[PDB]
RNA sequence: GCGGCCCCCUGGACGAAGACUGACGCUCAGGUGCGAAAGCGUGGGGAGCAAACAGGAUUAGAUACCCUGGUAGUCCACGCCGUAAACGAUGUCGACUUGGAGGUUGUGCCCUUGAGGCGUGGCUUCCGGAGCUAACGCGUUAAGUCGACCGCCUGGGGAGUA
């Protein structure tokens, strides 16, 4: 249905109003672009998306994490309890990446890849599994994860989530 | 000067869909007038219209997909240089049967696969891909 | 389930002030195996560093291409810039049976058995570029079924 | 412009050492500039005008 | 909502001729848009602008002409949004990674700027670092809160801004563009044929969609 | 002539709305008077009508100079029935041919195309026209 | 290829309205014609310029560049030659395909209220879009999209030579 306007007859008086004989009439083949998608998403668009996440990932930078006990990390003007709560449970989580077996290069990728999606779809815990080793994805996941700006805090996991082989990270959502 | 007005019209349509024209004129005649009922048939103009008296003018309007044109590729076979007669047989099939070959058999201007059905070969005038 | 495969590295020179300076660049072409196929160029100082950037720039920059059963659907020819290609579906014509630089976009592209003969030049980097402009331009029969009404 | 014999008109159209003056100067059309120069010249035979200032 | 009031078309000089088909044009050289066209336009981009605003989402004014500042300034800043006023760095979209660490140093040198150590150890550093924070402040100014790349991008001019119609279209964001009749519609998503350089024409047209952006259903 | 009003005032440009695609911009050179100050304000509806513009409204500071006989330069352009144009500063001048044109002795063709410098004593604001004297000949022919 | 002005004889093009013929058209191997300059033949002419040539310099040398002279030639009539980077290095004819700024030559309409405004043809210059192109660039005067006919190409040299 036409969408509510001013009268043809009020147009008219407009071209009226307009000085001189005032009327451009020349007719060209027009083209229209197709409406875009209400879901959207495109995989460019993902790609991009992950691509900024894992801009973070620097192997040059290492934040200082608490050497004393389960692996933790809380950043600066977020609840210390948040922290305790991941320890104890209290989030369950609604995404679960394993990086177990993936290179370094491939883990941050993926890791990107998680928080874009965390961010995309409100989720605000998920779980990173890396399994064990030394000097490995175990290790230098968490470095990585506090570089980044929207991870609040992560703790090691529950034994149900995949205790010492796991993470349980809390992200930041517009929400 | 003008010696094949069938590629003549061919080319009105290739250099209307890259300019992404609305619609189509040219002078009109009886095999013009086929071929455009077979091309309308086949899907690929939206209509066609021969207006004027004494000198009647066909126009095509054509189609668009998407922002992409239809007509994708035509081409003009059975050339006034070397014409191109095939057999029921020899009757070719184009883009694997999704494109038709537009034959002028002697039952009239015809499809490969209207041509191929009716059991007789003819002069093969275009390719529509 | 990625299926990448690198093409060709070659040397490349650029002559500054105090003689030479040999260059890298790999060119590779990965694909799912199911369309999707995308090929990289990337150029590096040393061989894996041209790769990886080949791999990493190939990952991004990938294509659909609408696959038959195994193969391919009509007879396609695509052209880049001196490298003319021709492609042909083959219905279980067995085996890819492609030239060099072909085979593998081909492979990782996930067709099976398509019969190609390439023409014209037959550079590498321009042979591809002309596989995948041709699969490409190569539409199916619900594309032209609902381009042309039925 | 049209016409020789009116040497004043012409007489503008020139300079002061018997020179014809470019259309990139006076205006002039380009009609009316190669009609002016074939009048000049027409008038310059007849001794209306002259060729030169050093006759 | 109201009917444009005071701009009819502008440009007679490098007109374009993909603006065919919004173009009345008739007085004295200069050519006049089709505001019959323009007006269902229009209230399409605030249609689907309205709709991606309703979703919580980011949308970036582009104002790098005079005046267009401040006004992009006044309406993004009327909102809860975004804009640029200044010259637009070639690629704040396309490569925002190197851009974060741009805001980041904003960031940190206001916080160092009017609460921490601003007097501390040197007066002529002191004044370098503050024109550091006019000049980062001028070009990021109004994206230093946004935190990712928006979901819409809404340009002021088409052809002056053609760099950012460009790398929205390169990411895949909705493009809201006033045209003229000297732009383009390169890939802006939702074209407006309206007038680029009137501040009439851009405070009423700004008032309009900065008035969408935050209209609540309350 | 376009009757706009003054909106954005910034030292040595000044903004004036009239309605086009661009709102014109009047250098301050228009809006001073003889002390050395302005005379507007954002919100006043002045006149403008158009630097080859602005002379049109800067001629009012030459009267001050008409009132003692003030020496000018100007060069004839046109020409009509015993009535000669001169641009002078802009303004178009009148001169009879009581003097110009009498009885011819040689070849009188140094007119059209003389660039010498006239003088002025008579100044009428009321036809936009500068009248030239007839005694100042002794000057312009043989300075 | 054609440059003072005038006369005589003469070819073509373009525009405006109308009338007439009625496909009479397009291309073209062999064939025929025209074809810069230098050159050749016969007869004139010969101011300037100038191959050759001579002298002076320069130079290691200088059969050159530079200087001073200077003959054929350049000019006319008639005949020959038959070629050039004879080049937009782009055969001819026709059709279609976004634009901008000019130049030049017609014609129609509107207050011609001026050195205007709106169109509609012919030829031409510069820049550019899609498209094409190895790239460079071409780009409604195509190197774009087609059709008709012709000419020519097939590694460099030897050789356009015997």
């Amino acid at each position: 249905k036409k969408k509510t306007t001013l009268s043809e007859e009020d147009q008219a008086l407009f071209r009226q109003l307009m000085a001189g004989t005032r009327k451009i009439k020349q007719d060209t083949i027009v083209h229209r672009p197709q409406r875009k998608k209400i879901s959207e998403v495109p995989v460019k668009r993902l790609i991009q998306e992950q691509a900024d996440a894992s801009h973070y990932f620097s192997d040059e930078f290492q934040p200082l994490l608490n050497t004393e006990g389960p692996v933790k990390y809380v950043r600066p003007d977020v609840s210390h309890f948040e922290a305790k709560k991941l320890r104890r449970g209290d989030y369950s989580p609604e995404l679960f990446l394993a990086l177990a077996g993936l290179t370094q290069l491939q883990a941050k990728q993926e890791l990107g890849a998680l928080i874009a999606a965390c961010r995309r779809e409100h989720v605000f815990c998920a779980c990173v599994m890396h399994g064990h080793g030394k000097h490995i994805l175990k290790q230098q996941t968490p470095l990585w994860l506090a570089q980044h700006p929207h991870v609040m805090a992560f703790h090691q996991a529950p034994k149900e989530y995949g205790g010492d082989a796991a993470l349980l990270v809390l992200i930041e959502v517009e929400e | 000067s003008m010696q094949d007005p069938i590629a003549d019209m061919l080319t009105r349509i290739r250099n209307g869909q890259a300019a992404n024209k609305a619609a189509v004129t040219m002078p009109s005649s009886k095999l013009k007038v086929a071929i455009a009922n077979v091309l309308k048939e086949e899907g690929f103009i939206e209509d066609f219209k021969v207006e004027g008296d004494t000198k009647p003018e066909l126009e095509l309007t054509l189609k668009y997909f998407q922002g992409k044109a239809v007509v994708e590729s035509i081409q003009r076979v059975s050339r006034p240089g070397l014409r191109i007669y095939k057999r029921k047989d020899e009757l070719p099939k184009v883009m694997a049967g999704l494109g038709i070959a537009v034959v002028s058999t002697s039952k009239g201007v015809m499809t490969d696969r209207a041509a191929r059905q009716a059991g007789l070969g003819g002069e093969i005038i275009c390719y529509v891909a | 389930e990625l299926q990448e495969k690198l093409i060709a590295v070659n040397r490349v020179s650029k002559t500054v002030k105090g003689g030479r300076i040999f260059s890298f660049t790999a060119l590779t072409v990965v694909g799912d195996g199911n369309g999707r196929v995308g090929f990289g160029y990337g150029k590096a100082r040393e061989v894996p560093a041209a790769i990886q950037k080949a791999m990493e720039k190939a990952r991004r920059n990938m294509i659909n291409v609408a696959l038959n059963n195994g193969t391919l659907q009509h007879p396609v020819k695509g052209v880049h810039t001196g490298s003319r290609v021709f492609m042909q579906p083959a219905s279980e014509g067995t085996g890819i049976i492609a030239g060099g630089a072909m085979r593998a976009v081909l492979e990782v592209a996930g067709v099976h058995n398509v019969l190609a003969k390439a023409y014209g030049s037959t550079n590498p980097i321009n042979v591809v570029r002309a596989t995948i402009d041709g699969l490409e331009n190569m539409n199916s029969p619900e594309m032209v079924a609902a381009k042309r009404g039925k | 412009e049209i016409d020789y014999k009116d040497i004043a008109t012409l007489k503008n159209y020139i300079t002061e050492s018997g020179k014809i003056v470019p259309s990139r100067i006076t205006g002039t059309r380009a009609k009316y500039q190669r009609q002016l120069a074939r009048a000049i010249k027409r008038a310059r035979y007849l001794s209306l005008l002259p060729y030169t200032d050093r006759h | 909502m109201l009917k444009a009031g005071v701009h009819f078309g502008h440009q007679t000089r490098y007109w374009n001729p993909k603006m065919k088909p919004f173009i009345f044009g008739a007085r004295n050289k200069v050519h006049i848009i089709n505001l019959e066209k323009t007006v269902p336009m229009f209230n399409e981009a605030l249609a689907e602008l309205n709709k991606i605003a309703s979703r919580k989402g980011k949308i970036l004014f582009v104002g790098t002409k005079r005046a267009a500042s401040e006004a992009v300034k006044d309406a993004a800043l009327s909102c809860d949004q975004f804009f640029v006023n200044h010259r637009w760095l070639g690629g704040m979209l396309t490569n925002w990674k190197t851009v974060r660490q741009s805001i980041k140093r904003l960031k940190d040198l206001e916080t160092q700027s009017q609460d921490g150590t601003f007097d501390k150890l040197t007066k002529k550093e002191a004044l370098m670092r503050t024109r550091e924070l006019e000049k980062l402040e001028n070009s990021l100014g109004g994206i230093k809160d946004m935190g990712g790349l928006p979901d819409a991008l809404f340009v002021i001019d088409a052809d002056h801004e053609h760099i950012a119609i460009k790398e929205a279209n390169n990411l895949g964001i909705p493009v809201f563009a006033i045209v003229d009749t000297n732009s383009d519609p390169d890939g802006v998503d939702f074209v407006i044929p309206g007038n680029d350089d009137a501040i009439r024409a851009v405070t009423l047209y700004l008032g309009a969609v900065a008035a969408t952006v935050r209209e609540g259903r309350s | 002539i376009v009757r706009g009003v003054v909106v954005a005032i910034d030292k040595d440009v000044v903004l004036v709305d009239a309605g086009l695609k661009s709102e014109s911009a009047i250098p301050a050179e228009q809006f001073k008077n003889a002390q050395g100050e302005l005379e507007i304000q954002v919100g006043d509806e002045v006149d403008v009508a158009l630097e080859k513009a602005k002379r049109h409204e800067a001629w009012i500071t030459l009267e001050k100079a008409y009132e003692d006989a003030e020496t000018v330069t100007g060069v004839i352009n046109g020409k009509v029935k015993g009535g000669f144009t001169v641009e002078l500063n802009g303004i178009r001048a009148f001169l009879p041919g009581s003097l110009v044109d009498v009885r011819p002795v040689r070849d009188t063709l140094h007119l059209e195309g003389k660039e010498l410098e006239f003088k002025v004593i008579k100044l009428d604001q009321k036809r936009n026209n500068v009248v030239v004297s007839r005694r100042a000949v002794i000057e312009s022919e043989n300075s």
